[PDB]
């Protein structure tokens, strides 16, 4: 009976006295945690060992029994430093003991503190556990209460105030609860023996350790290794977790502004795109315009005006990979697609369902297609709606839904389908032996102007900050050029759907300078670059 | 089944989802999958040897490789060595084959010295020693390139690209160069040599260039072999 | 699965007779082809794996396409049978 | 004011408001709360009441749903349907809107209880805002079970009020009627409306 | 705390055909292919507590 008091006294004196140099680090941490309504304490094992090794020995022998005592000691200290009501505090641990590989845990480790690491592969939803709980006695209508703690309980049968064999029920109207969550840990990929599928474990956490990690992240874990009921005399193992380890600044935008006022920025950005590829100036310019894009607009009568850009390319393999790397968001695919959804979408079967291809998935970003001619039959017709409307709509087999397809498409191949694109060009080649020799020398080196990341961040900044408008002079220029070309064709087609593309190219060109208005300088370069032919 | 092939050899004797799995397998060296919220990864890390029947009953030599297969271009691009084997007509070859076949058939009949004579006539190396040798070489030997002759390799690569473009052939690529260097390392490993040598590069160049030539149409084949004589036969 | 033996298992070290082979579905012709290639049968499903021996010789009957043989054409043209299966009969 | 993702154990027994999409609806069922009986000999009408955990905010001993057949004084009883009282009951499920789902993660949802007037005012696919008391239920495995009590308690929202969300209809005010009638007497209303 | 003796080269062999009721509680030597394998679990050793591995 007295041992429960001495241990609590010992941990209470541990928190109140541990200085390293001049700061009571744990008194300060426990005060600073309460002010932000965080009821927990993060103790370090090495400091506990340094203070008194006997306390660590007791903790190491019987963790399941001794952890609650230290927690209630934390509560007793927490009340003194902040009151002249609080819940029970959560203890959290850090350690540097030798990691056990997940594959080696066995019957020798049951009810021991264990440190391991792996990859999280799944996460459950949150669930409720009880800590303080009230009880009603059915016969006499007497009432009492119980305090649960979550370490390895059932309702009692010692009736009070005969009173009967099993008279107790719960008043949920006057009880307290906490959160709980389940996780799955899979062993590290570079530790598995050859020819075997990786092994995994299941584990639990509660209160502040919940909702701290997501699937696919590599983590390190400290926790008690134990068993639970779910052959003969055989039980399942698991782990109780006690600890886990896993927009612009001003100085950034100053650099981007300095770039914006450079008189030769357009040349600089074109030169920075696929520098190994020789020639093909207008291709690089068109890719800059594709990356930057126009400006979206919405009108009083509800009509909606597109912002995206679309380009086709008729060597060519490299540029799509570069566009994938430089773009803020990017998807890469070949014409047949990743599944039966193809590029756009399809219905599959047993009840029917629907899944989207690599036009729905790239919504909000860029998508590049490696061979546009290998497009499937359904996608040939569906890309019309995917490009013009930026939507995909299906009414089949009782399904009736519409999907968003807001993206800019880059494509390459080697007909009427060319009408959907804003610009079309044909790739050109040159055959200097020095170029091939340089490439070969670089290949042997691995076998034996603006950088990508800076350019990507700059593109993000320009997309976020500016959305320019046409000046009146540009309007007069464009309308005169439009009627001029149509008259020239008449005496010898251009249509409104291409004028509205020239406008988007003009806005994208004005976007680089961060000029709020587009000007005749941009209109001239726009119509100059319009010569797809 | 690629998990079971980890650091081993994968064998395919005949041939959409299977091909899709093989596309991902050749593109990567690791396999990844997700299901009902779960996410996980696996390793393939293996050599793939495959065989196929050329689009029905018989191969057509007048046409390029793509006409004779049910494969996408990246498959042919990413494999190191490609080859076609055909039942050619020759009286002497037929006689040699028939004599060897009946001789082996008699040699296998159910009805120590006999075994030793049989074994030593069968092969020049005892295959137990060869298997141990292969295991030893795979575990111990890790060759490296020598930097002198690589200037010549770059010049040969540029020349091959120029000649390919000149006749209008599909061009040679960095994949072919990488395959040449890797095959040269394999030749060095086969004799337990930690150094690649000029003859290794020559043999690798011959293998890859001949494989590249076999994929082409007949007129392109004739032009290539007439120009490439200083590689396929000479060096 | 029910595992219970099929016809080819009962004909182990025996003669298996197939009548009107040409009416068999391709999806089952391939199964007979796979068994005939190896003289072996494999099962792997529902956590149960098994391998079995099928040293059986096959005797087959078939109809020419259109019901009457065409002397103008090869046997491949007359018969609705895929080439790998046709390659594995000793005698026609 | 919350959403299904963020509803947390701290909020139990509080009055909360949630927003989401209806995904499932149960069939409507009747529920007994009171029964009336006529004693054959004495001519006296008797009655009794019933309770269940979802019927009351406060907690009471559950009732066995048995009809009494015999009086305290031994008289045989008869049940008077039509004088007894039954009420309607329906359960639904509400899920967080897909626009708020993070990182392609699994979405989360809550079950709601409706009764009396609130029944059948929603269908699947409706965007809806629900007001009610957030409460727990059951023994949670502390009544003896094989789980070692790792499983948690069950929880619900008891529907107090339901409002739709517009994501079509409008209701006119008097000024709209005046303007609509006045505009109709222009000479060329058809041209104005068509060109608009 | 405890050591196990492993016996080797037992001089008689059965397949899974020849086993009969007379073999019960006798030592046997058997060969075959492993078709299926469970995961490893702990098992209570004595019926203070001790465990052992099981499969
Ligand atoms: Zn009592």
């Amino acid at each position: 009976d007295d041992d429960n008091t001495e241990i609590i006294k010992s941990f209470k004196n541990f928190i109140l006295e541990f200085r390293l140099d001049s700061q009571f680090i744990y008194r300060d941490q426990l005060r600073n945690n309460i002010l932000v309504k965080n009821y927990s304490l993060t103790v370090n094992m090495e400091h506990l060992i340094g203070y008194n090794e006997d306390i660590y020995k007791k903790l190491s022998d019987e963790p399941s029994d001794i952890i609650p005592l230290f927690e209630t000691a934390i509560t007793q200290v927490a009340k003194r430093i902040s009151i002249l009501s609080l819940p029970t505090f959560q203890l959290i641990l850090n350690s540097n003991a030798n990691q056990i590989p997940l594959r080696d845990l066995d019957s020798e480790h049951v009810s021991k503190i264990v440190r391991l690491s792996g990859i999280i592969i799944s996460t459950s939803v949150l669930s409720s556990r009880a800590t303080y709980l009230s009880i009603m006695c059915r016969n006499c209508r007497h009432t009492t209460s119980i305090t649960i703690n979550n370490f390895n309980v059932s309702l009692p049968r010692s009736c009070l105030s005969n009173c009967g064999p099993d008279p107790y029920i719960i008043i949920h109207e006057s009880s307290k609860f906490i959160d709980q969550q389940f996780l799955k840990l899979q062993e590290i990929p570079e530790l598995v023996p050859v020819g075997e599928m990786p092994r995994n474990l299941t584990m639990t956490c509660d209160r502040y350790l919940t909702n701290k990690v997501i699937p696919g992240t590599r983590v390190t874990i400290v926790g008690i290794y134990s068993i639970y009921n779910s052959g003969v005399a055989i039980r399942t193992p698991y782990i109780k977790i006690l600890g886990i380890q896993s927009m612009f600044t001003e100085e950034e935008e100053e650099e981007f502004l300095q770039l914006s006022r450079n008189p030769k920025l357009y040349e600089i950005l074109t030169n920075s795109i696929a520098p190994s590829i020789f020639g093909n100036e207008d291709i690089k310019k068109a890719i800059v315009c594709l990356l930057m894009g126009g400006s979206k607009k919405i009108l009083p009568d509800g009509m909606r005006l597109r912002g995206d850009i679309n380009v086709l390319l008729l060597a060519k393999s490299q540029l799509l990979k570069f566009v994938e790397k430089v773009s803020p968001i990017a998807v890469y695919t070949s014409g047949k697609g990743s599944s039966a959804a193809g590029l756009t979408a399809s219905v599959q079967r047993r009840e029917f369902y629907l899944e989207g291809g690599a036009m729905v998935l790239a919504d909000g970003g860029v998508v590049c297609i490696d061979e546009f001619d290998k497009m499937r039959d359904e996608d040939r017709v569906a890309i019309h709606e995917a490009m013009e409307q930026q939507t995909i709509s299906i009414a089949k087999a009782g399904i009736t839904t519409v999907l968003n397809s807001r993206t800019s498409v880059l494509a390459a191949a080697n007909t009427t389908i060319l009408s959907r694109f804003d610009m079309i060009f044909i790739v050109k080649d040159d055959h200097n032996e020095e170029r091939d020799i340089s490439i070969a020398n670089h290949v042997i080196n691995i076998h034996t102007e603006i950088s990508i990341e800076k350019m990507k961040r700059y593109i993000t900044y320009c997309r976020l900050k500016c959305a320019p408008r046409l000046s009146p002079q540009a309007a007069e220029k464009l309308s005169s050029n439009f009627v001029t070309i149509r008259k020239q064709l008449l005496i010898n087609p251009i249509t409104i759907r291409q004028l509205e593309a020239i406008i988007r190219i003009t806005e994208s060109l004005a976007k680089l300078e961060l000029s709020p208005i587009a000007q005749e300088r941009h209109v001239d370069e726009a119509i100059r670059l319009f010569q797809a032919s | 089944a690629l998990v079971l092939a980890d650091k081993g050899v994968c064998l395919i004797d005949e041939f959409d989802q299977d091909r899709t799995s093989i596309h991902e397998a050749m593109e990567q060296q690791s396999i990844s999958i997700s299901k009902a919220g779960i996410v996980t990864t696996l390793q393939a890390r293996c050599s793939i040897i495959a065989a196929a029947n050329p689009n029905g009953g018989r191969y057509n030599s007048t046409l390029p490789l793509a006409q004779n297969v049910s494969l996408t271009e990246p498959i042919l691009s990413r494999f190191d060595i490609l080859c076609v084997v055909r039942d050619l007509v020759d009286e002497e070859a037929d006689e040699r084959l028939a004599t060897f076949v009946v001789d082996s058939h008699v040699r296998s009949h159910p009805e120590l010295q006999r075994q030793r004579k049989k074994e030593e006539e069968i092969s020049p190396i005892p295959q137990e020693l060869l298997m141990k040798y292969i295991h030893y070489a795979r575990t111990k030997i890790y060759p490296k390139l020598h930097q002198m002759d690589m200037d010549k390799v770059s010049r040969v690569y540029a020349d091959l690209r120029r000649e390919s473009i000149s006749t209008g052939s599909f061009p040679i690529t960095v994949r072919h160069l990488e395959s040449i260097l890797r095959i040269a390392e394999s030749f060095a490993k086969m004799r337990l040599s930690e150094f690649v040598s000029s003859y290794d590069l020559d043999r690798a160049i011959k293998v890859v260039v001949d494989s590249f030539v076999d994929a082409q149409k007949v007129s392109v084949r004739r032009q290539l072999r007439r120009s490439f004589a200083i590689y396929t036969l000479g060096h | 699965v029910v595992i219970e033996a099929g016809a080819l298992m009962l004909a182990d070290n025996g003669i298996c007779c197939i009548d009107e082979f040409d009416k068999m579905d391709i999806s089952d012709q391939v199964a007979i082809h796979e068994a005939m290639e190896q003289q072996t049968i494999s099962i792997a499903k529902a956590g149960i794996h098994a391998t079995l021996n099928a040293r059986t010789s096959i005797l087959a009957a078939a109809n020419p396409v259109g019901g009457r043989y065409n002397r103008k054409l090869s046997l491949r043209g007359n018969l609705n049978m895929t080439a790998p299966i046709m390659s594995r009969f000793d005698l026609f | 004011a919350l959403s299904p993702r963020t509803l947390t154990a701290q909020h139990l027994n509080k009055l909360v408001s949630v927003e989401g999409i209806v995904t499932k609806t149960s069939l409507v069922r009747p529920k007994l709360i009171r029964s009336v009986h006529y004693a054959a000999k004495t001519g006296r009408f008797h009655y009794r009441d019933y309770t269940d955990a979802t019927t009351t905010l406060t907690t009471r001993i559950p009732t066995p749903a048995i009809y009494p057949t015999e009086d305290t004084e031994g008289n045989k009883l008869t049940t008077e349907y039509g004088y007894s009282t039954f009420i309607d009951h329906q359960r639904i499920t509400v899920q967080e809107m897909p626009e708020m789902a993070p990182a392609g993660q699994l979405p989360r949802s809550i079950d709601v209880i409706l009764d009396d007037d609130l029944v059948d005012k929603t269908k699947p696919g409706d965007r809806v805002n629900v007001v009610g008391v957030f409460k727990s239920l059951g023994a949670g495995g502390m009544n003896q079970s094989n789980s070692n009590t790792l499983i948690g308690f069950k929880t619900l929202i008891l529907g107090n009020t339901v409002y739709p969300l517009h994501a079509a209809r409008q209701m006119l005010t008097d000024f709209d009627i005046r303007n609509i009638n006045k505009l109709s007497k222009k000479k060329d209303i058809f041209d104005i409306l068509s060109q608009s | 705390s405890e050591i196990h003796v492993r016996i080797s080269d037992f001089p008689t062999i059965y397949s899974l055909r020849e086993l009969r009721e007379s073999n019960l509680s006798s030592l046997v030597r058997v060969t075959g292919v492993v078709t299926r394998r469970t995961g490893v679990f702990p098992q209570l050793k004595y019926v203070k507590t001790v465990y052992r591995n099981y499969q």
